[PDB]
Order: structure tokens, then sequence, then C-alpha cells
């Protein structure tokens, strides 16, 4: 079986203070609309 | 995108649609109307030789 | 120079009874401490960030997880 995120897995990248700040970066994140599998 | 305080309020993958990568290389999450160079392609070889 | 507080001592006390209780001379591992004073332009170290400036109290409220801030042209 499967199903979808639609906006999931963000994580802090970095211990840094940022206010109102649009930044840019480059990791391993999970991308929007992708599959995962489910399970019992 | 950050709040006033440090918490994550929004995010925007740069590979989704080009909606997206026309956000990502403007820096904002609204867009003004208009025509925007984004990126470019390349066609891919398929074997070796 | 500012460190947290030493917390994590091995235990030498379980094979004998900070190298101090004894090249030897720079095998420290405790990190020193000093003092800090504000409103005077003075060397900083706040755990391996050094720079120079004059320290003030703040107003802003971090997260708990979080060291230090920057801003839009990414300077500390
Ligand atoms: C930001 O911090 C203030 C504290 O003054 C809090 O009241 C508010 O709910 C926080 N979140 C916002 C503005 O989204």
């Amino acid at each position: 079986a499967y199903t979808n995120s639609f906006t999931r897995g963000v994580y802090y990248p970095d211990k840094v203070f940022r206010s109102s700040v649009l930044h840019s970066t480059q990791d391993l994140f999970l991308p929007f609309f992708s599959n995962v599998t489910w399970f019992h | 995108k950050y709040n006033e305080n440090g918490t994550i309020t929004d995010a925007v993958d740069c590979a989704l649609d080009p909606l997206s990568e026309t956000k990502c290389t403007l820096k904002s999450f609204t867009v003004e109307k208009g025509i925007y160079q984004t990126s470019n392609f390349r066609v891919q070889p398929t074997e070796s030789i | 120079v500012r460190f947290p507080n030493i917390t994590n001592l091995c235990p030498f006390g379980e094979v004998f009874n900070d190298y101090s209780v004894l090249s030897p001379t720079k095998l420290n591992g405790p990190k020193k401490s000093t003092n800090l004073v504000k409103n005077k332009c003075v060397n900083f170290n706040f755990n391996g960030l050094t720079g120079t400036g004059v320290l003030t109290e703040s107003n802003k409220k971090f997260l708990p997880f979080q060291q230090f801030g920057r801003d839009i042209a990414d300077t500390t």
C-alpha cells in the first residue's frame, strides 16, 4: 500500500537564529508530494 | 521562511514545478507578472561508445 | 573566553585512588573560561566564535536549541 506527504519532513539544518529572512539551503530533504510506504 | 521568532512557517521545494523554480530564483513567495529566465536544459546521452 | 561547565569528569579515581593531578605539557581535556564584561570593546570567544565588538544586553528571544543569530547579509 502507498500514500503521500503533501508537505512533510522539514527540519532545522543548523543552530542559527534568523527573523523574517528567506533563506535558501541545499541539504537532504523529503520532496513534496512524494510516495511513502504504508505499513501495519 | 522564518517568522519574527525563528520558527519555520513555510517552505518551497526548488525542483517540483517551474513556478517553484521561479520563486526560488526571485527569493520570494509572491511573483509579479512577467517572464523569468530560470535555468538551462540539455539532452542526455543514452549509451557509451 | 566563554565555554560551558566541566561536567563529564572521567573516572581517574577508579584506577588511581583534567591531567593536572600529575609532550606532557599540552595534553589538555578541560577548557578554561574567563568572565565577560559589557559596554567595552573586547575580543570575545563564545564557544569557538571569535570577533571584536561591544557586548550589550539584548532584546531578542531565541528558541532553546539555537546558539547564535545572523541577519540579512549573514553577519553575526
Ligand atoms: C512570536 O512571539 C510572540 C512573543 O511576543 C508570541 O506572542 C507570538 O505568538 C509568536 N508567534 C507569531 C507572531 O507567529
